[PDB]
RNA sequence: UGUCAUGCUUCGCGUGGAGAAUGACGUAGCAUGCU
RNA sequence: AGCAUGCUACGUCAUUCUCCACGCGAAGCAUG
């Protein structure tokens, strides 16, 4: 009995761009957990595939931290009125237990078809 | 410095006492001559200290300076002692394969361990036993390291010239190992 | 006489190697075993059969030292 | 036999397969077996017992059984839908064993049963387990396993020693035929990964769930996703099986052609020293779903923590590579228009290529640093020499710097007659005395010094835990954090003897006073800033030792160059005189046993542990056989200390020359010049210090074992389970230093195991009824440790335990404790072997030594070492110190008598009354001072 | 004390047992109070010098003693290591090492050294018919304290003799080193 | 040929404090001189 | 009464030894 991480995740609300600028507000949801020092973004679910960079907002005095992501990965979600077509980007430079958290809660989360 | 007020001042401050000893009377110059004697005295004690600090400072520079100076004439005698050695080490170079094999790689470096391998023009084996002996240099050439090496000469660990006939499975108890066996590259 | 034996193998091993014994490896390396032998021995017939043969390496050398003398001494 | 035969016709299928009946189904079997495990209850690598499984085993054609077993198994109506569905995703991989799934009837129920077929009898889980945690007195699985893959035969256990590393060698050979199927596994998993990835399922992969074939048979605890994006985790995988892949040599098969073991070796060029893309191809082989970034060269890692696990990597991929392409780089300048040869990099086995950012051709003149950097390194003295081939040894020769072999011998000891008569005459060296002559100076014929050297075969490349080795390191830094440490200036170096010798070839010209004073204090502090942009090798000398011993073994010591003291002086000795003056501390160097010192010691050891016990080990061949990783580490701990005054490249490259000219470098031993494989020298500037950072290491490696190693489900404390399953999750889990878990694991040692550290001396003070429940380390932990990590086995009769703490330990630094009445309190007190005591008196080194009326302060020395044995109960101990009292006074009254004699002066005056009266030693053991 | 300055430190304590006496003349027993208290530091300082005259004095002799008797023992390490030798070997006292040193005083030393074997070659070197004499009975020879076959017998030049003409009607016959070796039993 | 650290003992040269003794400037008691 | 000289006491500066603290050298012993 060796299983995946049982954490649960919590979700963010945040955007990004297709280069470091262009960014504009509210076109993506992160997914985090705070049991750490602070909150930790894991991936970024998105609808388009343009995207690869982030912009999410730092906890601190005029701080904007632009964290880079990884090519997408499409899912079919069905939780709203009918199916839907969603983007996964991975935060670049994550372990893969983190992954297996993200993706384990997603899945759990949605049928994803 | 202190020679000459000691020489010069204590004449009168022995007068002063002398002169109490003529006398007898003047008590009151028996406190003068007090205060002379005495003010000699302290002003020679005074200057003969500074005179002998002054003289053990200069004797401790003296010595510095002469240590000093014998610590820059060895300096100068390791330096050429280097500097021969390498020139020495230098022109035992053959500088014909080891260009070759210098120049033949890439950027010009070369693991060092390659460099006797392929340049070196004498060989040593150190030989234990006979069986070791036998599998290794037997004969009167042989070959390591992809090349031919021919046997030039073999002593034990006396230093004693050893033939290459005395060298056999029944005499073997009778030599005086290891044996070391020089040998040179066959062209 | 362990304590006795296990001493006199050094004073001959210290003898020998002033007449200088060093200069052959093979009576060298027998004189050594010999005296590392006498020094771990935990009985006392084995160490003087070690002694013995010691002894006698001293005493093939002839010219090295006068016997006569000092065993009149 | 009714339903019995049933069951086997069913678990038979299809496959043609004969079975007998090992365990029924109907009653099923239970083993013993050895898991990886982690839920929200227990977590740990640990062995357990089995039931649910029944067995069945295969027999050949002619009836005879072969190594095939069908796993039958019983499981719930849901886990048989999910692993029923998550295999027929997987089954097409080469790398998957077949299942089968059929439902039977019991007890009037519809039952579901997973068969799994043609299993080995073992998993790699009990392989890695076995050699992991060895006990010579329970083998009976690594026997099992090595019998039955032809690795030995049975009668290969019948012999003295089969295990030991030291006394029989060939026990490598057996291990090394475990190789093969190990990189057959190693191959098969990654393919498993890939199909894992292709099918979108999403699991951890343990040791467990893969057979000593190479195929996996559980799928319980796998999710699923889109296809074309999974991701197996291998963590604990990789990590648990590291120490093995280095043991059984997995990784010969690359040596050969087309990677085959028949075809004959690869032939490299012999001008090649680069091989950072054939690293790449075989990480990328291998290791394919490693995460963490792999530098080939390890000038490029980013912090300390990245240094050891891409070292890791690189100390498993240098086996491959041929030995004639590590060492010094050579290239050729030019100085005042005349060629030169000279060092301008360095190819390590572990740090890959550094080439010096300070290279310069076409040079016109030299100063004073630039000939001593020239003359140390060993470019041009084994250029210009003749090829070596010494068959009397099994490591690397390089060169023979002259036309002879130079034979050096060891001479006899001196005999001093008069006290050995003296003693005679006072009763001593009877028959049956507890006090005799165990300590001579043994002589050594001229196959001494080469001899000794050949002792380094026992130093062979040990690849580490890396998981386990990264957290072993944050807790063994706060061991080391009360002292300060950093860069001095030439001004601020402290040299105590200046008329040491200074290496070679150094030694021809002077001693180690010649080139402190003609070198300038400007010359110092350039040399050593060169050192922290380049690389400069440099040659030890070997030397023979002559000192009194009780064994028949010869010793030898490495001196190093001055361009290497010179340096790590600079860089080392403000932390090495801070370890020296703390008091109260786990490391104990700099403090004295006189004046009260070895009762605090005790005192400060002891601390408040419930349940005390005393116990204390030795490390078998510990300079030869240390690994390099272990070297490594303990140097860049020492480092931690400059953070402020070095930046991250100064810091490689201080570690890349002390690698250079101590760990793997070039030595002298009879003139000359071979390659040293690894281990310690004994005349480097931190030797103590980095035998205290290793012996610190161990021990704490030990009590991880131990801890995550127990059940977990019979921990009945609640705190220590906790503690449990959150070490596993820090060592296996947790990518980042949890700081908040290394103090809370630290203080837990710090309670109940506690430790006085000496270079590789120690003993601990432990909690007693912790350790028989095994949350605390013992002597088998130790054992189990040195083995797989040490290449040594360390036997249970240099070790030595104390349950009562009134007799203070048995040995610590070669003396004996008491506990003694001096003046109104009990005191703890030391006491040396009376037969050292009695050799030093008796044996010399020099024949002016015999003569003792010119040495009186030898005897004095030893009287003030020999004091505490006036307090033993037994009498002939006592009758020692008696003993140098009266020689000293009779020495006097010959001195006295003298020199009225040969002069007409007697010396007027004299205070020595002082030393044959005993009041002058009892104050060297009272705490006043 | 006895020093050239000292009786000065006396005499005027003599006078000071005047001072006591007389009803301590206020005067007289101050000044000479001073006079005194001058002359016992003026003998005090002449007392330090010379006590630092006697120290230099000592670690003067000291040092020759030092270097007289280190020559000594370097010098002589030749004959004393012989010396100590024989006398710890007469003090052993036992057989084998006594007899081999006996027949060593006599002149019939080994060539090589001695088996402590049961089947190993001996060769010895008999000089004289007499050692012949004492040593061998037929076809044995007794040394070392133990019982040796003869299983060849050679003169000084290279020959073959035989025990048969070893005797004493043939003595002079010989040239007489005769080199003997032998198996032990 | 003779390495790195730590501790202790003995001897010898140098710097800073405290106790006793001898010499010049200041304060206290008594006596003599000028007033 | 004020100033000066004499005798007896207390307060600052230079020497003579006597113990402590601290540096530099030489020899020795022990430990890892
Ligand atoms: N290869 C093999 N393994 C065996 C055998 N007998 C018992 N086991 C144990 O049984 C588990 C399989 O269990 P399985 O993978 O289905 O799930 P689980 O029980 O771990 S939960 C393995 O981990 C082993 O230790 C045998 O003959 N051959
Ligand atoms: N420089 C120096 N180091 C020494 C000496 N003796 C011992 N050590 C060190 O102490 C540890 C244990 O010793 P070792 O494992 O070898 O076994 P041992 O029976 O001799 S104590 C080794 O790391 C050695 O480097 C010595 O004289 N000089
Ligand atoms: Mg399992
Ligand atoms: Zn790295
Ligand atoms: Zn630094």
């Amino acid at each position: 009995n060796n299983e995946l991480s049982p954490v649960a995740l919590r979700q963010m609300s945040c955007a990004a761009g297709t280069t470091q600028t262009a960014c504009t507000d509210d076109n993506a949801l992160a997914y985090y957990n705070t049991t750490k020092g602070g909150r930790f973004v894991l991936a970024l679910l998105s609808d388009l595939q343009d995207l690869k960079w982030a912009r999410f907002p730092k906890s601190d005095g005029t701080g904007t931290i632009y964290t880079e992501l990884e090519p997408p990965c499409r899912f079919v979600t069905d939780t709203p009125k009918g199916p839907k077509v969603k983007y996964l980007y991975f935060i670049k430079g994550l372990n893969n237990l983190n992954r297996g958290m993200v993706l384990g809660s997603l899945a759990a989360t949605v049928r994803l078809q | 410095f202190s020679s000459l007020p000691s020489y010069a001042a204590f004449a009168t401050a022995q007068e002063a006492y002398e002169q109490a000893v003529a006398n007898g009377d003047s008590e009151v110059v028996l406190k003068k001559l007090k205060k002379s004697l005495n003010v000699a005295k302290s002003e020679f004690d005074r200057d003969a200290a500074m005179q002998r600090k002054l003289e053990k400072m200069a004797d401790q520079a003296m010595t510095q300076m002469y240590k000093q100076a014998r610590s820059e004439d060895k300096r100068a005698k390791v330096t050429s002692a280097m500097q021969t050695m390498l020139f020495t080490m230098l022109r035992k170079l053959d500088n014909d394969a080891l260009n070759n094999i210098i120049n033949n790689a890439r950027d010009g470096c070369v693991p060092l361990n390659i460099i006797p391998l392929t340049t070196a023009a004498k060989l040593m084996v150190v030989i234990p036993d006979y069986n070791t002996y036998k599998n290794t240099c037997d004969g009167t050439t042989f070959t390591y390291a992809s090349a031919l090496w021919e046997i030039q000469q073999v002593v034990d660990a006396d230093s004693k010239i050893v033939q290459l006939s005395e060298i056999s499975m029944d005499n073997s108890p009778n030599l005086a190992w290891p044996l070391i066996v020089t040998a040179l590259r066959a062209n | 006489k362990m304590s006795d034996v296990k001493c006199t193998s050094v004073v001959l091993l210290s003898v020998l190697q002033q007449l200088r014994v060093e200069s052959s490896s093979k009576l060298w390396a027998q004189c050594v075993q010999l005296h590392n032998d006498i020094l771990l021995a935990k009985d006392t017939t084995e160490a003087f059969e070690k002694m013995v043969s010691l002894l006698s390496v001293l005493l093939s050398m002839q010219g090295a030292v006068d016997i006569n003398k000092l065993c009149e001494e | 036999s009714a339903d019995a035969q049933s069951f086997l016709n069913r678990v038979c299928g299809v496959s043609a397969a004969r079975l007998t009946p090992c365990g029924t189904g109907t009653s099923t079997d239970v083993v013993y077996r050895a898991f990886d495990i982690y839920n929200d209850k227990v977590a740990g690598f640990a062995k357990f017992l089995k039931t649910n499984c029944c067995r069945f085993q295969e027999k050949d054609e002619d009836d005879n059984l072969i190594d095939s077993y069908f796993v039958v198994k019983r499981h719930t109506f849901s886990n048989y839908q999910h692993e029923e569905t998550i295999y027929n995703l997987l089954k097409d991989c080469p790398a998957v064993a077949k299942h089968d799934f059929f439902k039977f009837r019991i007890d009037g129920d519809m039952v579901p049963h997973i068969s799994r077929q043609r299993l080995t009898k073992y998993t790699m889980a009990d392989l890695v387990y076995a050699l992991r945690h060895f006990d010579e007195g329970n083998c009976d699985t690594l026997k099992e396993i090595l019998v039955t893959y032809n690795c030995c035969d049975d009668d290969y256990f019948n012999k003295k020693d089969w295990y030991d590393f030291v006394e029989n060698p060939d026990i490598l050979r057996v291990y090394a035929n475990l190789g093969e199927r190990v990189r057959q596994a190693l191959l098969k998993t990654v393919q498993f990964c890939d199909a894992m990835r292709n099918a979108g399922i999403v699991g951890v992969l343990t040791l467990d769930n893969q057979d000593l074939n190479g195929n996996w048979y559980d799928f319980g605890d796998f999710i699923q996703t889109t296809p074309g994006s999974g991701v197996p985790v291998v963590d604990s995988y990789y990590s648990l099986l590291m120490p093995i892949l280095t043991l059984t040599r997995a990784l010969t098969a690359e040596s050969h052609v087309d990677t085959d073991l028949t075809k004959p070796y690869i032939k490299w060029d012999l001008l090649k020293y680069d091989f950072t893309e054939e690293r790449l191809k075989l990480f990328d082989r291998y290791f394919k779903y490693w995460d963490q970034t792999y530098h080939p060269n390890c000038v490029n890692c980013l912090d300390d923590r990245c240094i050891l696990h891409c070292a890791n990597f690189n100390v498993l991929f240098s086996t491959v590579f041929p030995p004639t392409s590590f060492g010094p780089l050579v290239r050729k300048i030019f100085v005042d228009g005349v060629p030169f040869v000279v060092s301008t990099g360095y190819h390590f086995r572990e740090l890959g290529v550094v080439h010096n950012q300070d290279v310069n051709l076409h040079s016109s003149r030299l100063s004073f640093k630039e000939l001593l950097v020239y003359a140390a390194d060993p470019a041009m003295h084994a250029a210009s020499g003749n090829l070596l081939l010494d068959k009397r040894t099994t490591c690397f020769s390089v060169a023979a710097l002259t036309n002879n072999v130079a034979f050096q011998t060891v001479k006899p000891g001196n005999f001093n007659k008069d006290f050995y008569d003296f003693a005679v005459s006072k009763g001593f060296f009877k028959e049956g005395s507890s006090v005799e002559l165990k300590h001579f100076f043994f002589a050594q014929d001229g196959n001494a010094a080469i001899s000794d050297y050949d002792y380094y075969r026992y130093n062979l490349p040990t690849m580490c835990d890396i998981r386990q080795l990264l957290f072993v390191v944050e807790v063994v830094d706060k061991y080391f954090d009360c002292y300060d440490g950093g860069c001095i200036n030439a001004n601020q170096v402290i040299v105590n003897n200046l008329d040491k010798s200074a290496g070679f070839p150094f030694n021809k010209w002077g001693k180690a006073r010649l080139y402190y004073d003609s070198m300038s204090y400007e010359d110092q502090d350039a040399l050593f800033a060169y050192t922290k942009r380049n690389v400069i090798p440099t040659i030890t000398q070997m030397n023979l030792k002559y000192a009194i011993s009780a064994k028949n073994r010869a010793r030898t010591v490495a001196g190093v160059s001055i361009c290497s003291t010179m340096t790590n002086r600079q860089f080392h000795q403000k932390l090495l005189k801070s370890i020296a003056a703390t008091r109260g501390a786990t490391v104990v160097i700099g403090t004295s046993k006189f004046y009260g010192g070895w009762h605090n010691m005790l005192k400060t050891v002891y601390s408040d542990v419930e349940n005390p016990h005393l116990m204390g080990w030795d490390y078998p061949k510990c300079d030869r056989a240390m690994p390099n990783m272990l070297r490594i580490m303990a140097s860049l701990v020492l480092a931690r200390k400059h953070t402020t005054c070095c930046s991250l490249s100064h810091r490689f490259y201080r570690l890349a020359n002390e690698c250079a000219q101590v760990l793997s470098e070039m030595v002298m031993c009879g003139g000359s010049l071979y390659v040293k494989p690894g281990g310690t020298s004994s005349g480097d500037a931190t030797t103590a210090y980095a035998n205290s950072v290793f012996n610190i290491c161990q021990a704490v490696t030990a009590n991880v074992n131990a801890l995550l190693s127990t059940d977990g489900n019979k921990i009945a404390d609640k705190y220590v389970r906790n503690l449990q399953h959150r070490l596993y999750e820090c060592l296996y889990r947790n990518r980042d230093v949890d700081t908040d878990f290394v103090n809370e694991f630290y203080a837990y040692l710090r309670k109940h195991f506690s430790m006085m550290i000496l270079s590789d001396d120690a003993v601990v003070c432990f909690n007693s009824t912790y350790a028989s429940q095994g949350l605390v380390a013992s002597i088998k932990n130790f054992k189990s440790v040195l083995y797989y990590q040490n290449n040594v086995f360390m036997s249970e009769a240099k070790c030595w335990t104390e349950t009562d703490l009134t007799k203070g330990p048995h040995e610590f630094c070669s003396q004996h404790t008491m506990l003694v009445k001096q003046g109104d309190d009990y005191v703890y007190l030391p006491y040396p072997d009376p037969s050292r005591i009695l050799g030093a008196g008796c044996f010399v080194d020099d024949i002016v030594k015999t003569d003792g009326t010119l040495m009186i302060e030898r005897f004095v020395s030893l009287a003030i070492d020999a004091y505490p044995l006036t307090k033993h109960p037994n009498q002939e101990y006592a009758d020692v110190f008696h003993l140098y009292l009266q020689y000293i006074r009779k020495l006097h009254d010959e001195l006295t008598g003298h020199m009225l004699d040969m002069y007409s002066v007697m010396l007027t005056n004299d205070n020595t009354s002082r030393y044959w009266e005993p009041e002058f030693y009892e104050a060297m053991y009272t705490p006043h001072t």
